[PDB]
């Protein structure tokens, strides 16, 4: 209990502003007038595009 | 607005011409019908809810 400790604190907004920082998802190439369930930097939902 | 009309007891009016009206009656009658789809509306393209 009197031992050092190393602290590293992260914060993050998610899902309201323009994003930088993702994780290691595959792309698709992308298609229109048909709905599926997409993926917008973590946005998802199924819809015509 | 007032009148001031006053009780004789030996006179009697009687008219001497009469006139022919039309006037107007608007009622209701029917109210538009409306089917709700109980999901699309607390769900929608979401399987898990
Ligand atoms: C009743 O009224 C009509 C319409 O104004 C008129 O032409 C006619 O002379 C009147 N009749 C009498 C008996 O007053």
């Amino acid at each position: 209990g009197f031992q050092p400790y190393r602290v590293v604190v992260l914060s993050f907004e998610l899902l309201n502003a323009p994003a930088t920082v993702c994780g290691p998802k595959q792309s698709t190439e992308l298609v229109k007038n048909k709905c599926v369930n997409f993926n917008f930097n973590g946005l998802t939902g199924t819809g015509v595009l | 607005d007032n009148q001031d009309i006053v009780y004789s007891n030996n006179t009697i009016a009687i008219p001497m011409n009469f006139s022919i009206s039309v006037t107007t009656e608007v009622l209701p009658v029917s109210m538009t019908k409306t089917s709700v789809d109980c999901n699309m509306y607390i769900c929608g393209d979401s399987t898990e809810c």
